[PDB]
């Protein structure tokens, strides 16, 4: 599960129930696919700045 | 920093650093948030009065992005052990909010179980300050940053001369010449997971620096995430 590959999430893996759920860092919201983590607003933690 | 490369522009935003009276700098920091700065508690015995520097890259030369903030509060952890490094780690509360911009950015606070089963794991984190680059040199004028290996817990409690306690851990080379060093200290430590940068330690100490068959030891930052969070809303 989470052992896999992070379980196919951008962030934090949980296996829960026998099933693998995906959340994000603060400051980011977890996708409409509960795997993928989007920032909530400009300069998100943990990115390296580009302008 | 020895060895290792220079951060780039906007690759190591996260990073903070402590200056003295006399505004040079002798301890590293993290940017946890707006307000909070992540160091190691040993450098708040580095000096008297201190601010944090942000957006720093080359110390000789007014980019621009530096900004300087006042310390409102010092939340140093109450079972820090001066004799032995233990619990080496502190939470600094800013007066005023840290902008983010280029260079100006937080790190991200992993979660306990998850940053020690899969991030710990990666090969290596990244390591980084205008700490010296050489065991006996002068502090560096450049930022630096160096991927550091995890070392494995045995191997490293083996190398070391001092308790490696359950706060502590291992990252570096057994005798390649690239390891952080003073200066360095209280300096982030963080493991890159699918291009996000997560804080995985806090350069805490070491025996002399990049000595063969001794390692950098940081503070487990694993091991007071929920300090850390009690931390930055007091
Ligand atoms: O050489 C050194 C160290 N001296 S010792 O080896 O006698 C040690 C004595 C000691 N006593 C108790 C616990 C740990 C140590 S290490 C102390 C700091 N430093 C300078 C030093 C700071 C630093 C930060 C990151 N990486 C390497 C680094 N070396
Ligand atoms: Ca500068």
């Amino acid at each position: 599960l989470c052992s896999l590959d992070n379980g196919d999430c951008d962030q934090f893996c949980h296996e829960e129930q026998n099933s693998v759920v995906c959340s994000c860092a603060r400051g980011y919201t977890l996708a409409d696919n509960g795997k993928a983590c989007i920032p909530t607003g400009p300069y998100p933690c943990g990115k390296q700045t580009l302008e | 920093i020895v060895g290792g490369q220079e951060c780039k522009d906007g690759e190591c935003p996260w990073q903070a650093l402590l200056i003295n009276e006399e505004n040079e700098g002798f301890c590293g920091g993290t940017i946890l948030s707006e307000f909070y700065i992540l160091t190691a508690a040993h450098c708040l015995y580095q000096a008297k009065r201190f601010k944090v520097r942000v957006g720093d890259r080359n110390t000789e030369q007014e980019e621009g992005g530096e900004a300087v903030h006042e310390v409102e509060v010092v939340i140093k952890h109450n079972r820090f052990t001066k004799e032995t490094y233990d619990f080496d780690i502190a939470v600094l509360r800013l007066k005023t909010p840290i902008t983010f911009r280029m260079n100006v950015a937080p790190a991200c606070l992993p979660e306990r179980d998850w940053a020690e089963s899969t991030l710990m794991t990666q090969k290596t984190g990244i390591v980084s300050g205008f700490g010296r680059t050489h065991e006996k040199g002068r502090q560096s004028t450049r930022l630096k940053m160096l991927e550091v290996p995890y070392v494995d817990r045995n191997s490293c409690k083996l190398s070391s001369s001092f308790i490696i306690t359950q706060n502590m851990f291992c990252a570096g080379y057994d005798t390649k010449q690239e390891d952080a060093c003073q200066g360095d200290s209280g300096g982030p430590h963080v493991t890159r997971f699918k291009d996000t940068y997560f804080v995985t330690g806090i350069v805490s100490w070491g025996e002399g620096c990049a000595r063969k068959g001794k390692y950098g030891i940081y503070t487990k930052v694993t091991a007071f995430l929920k300090w850390i969070d009690r931390s930055m809303k007091t």
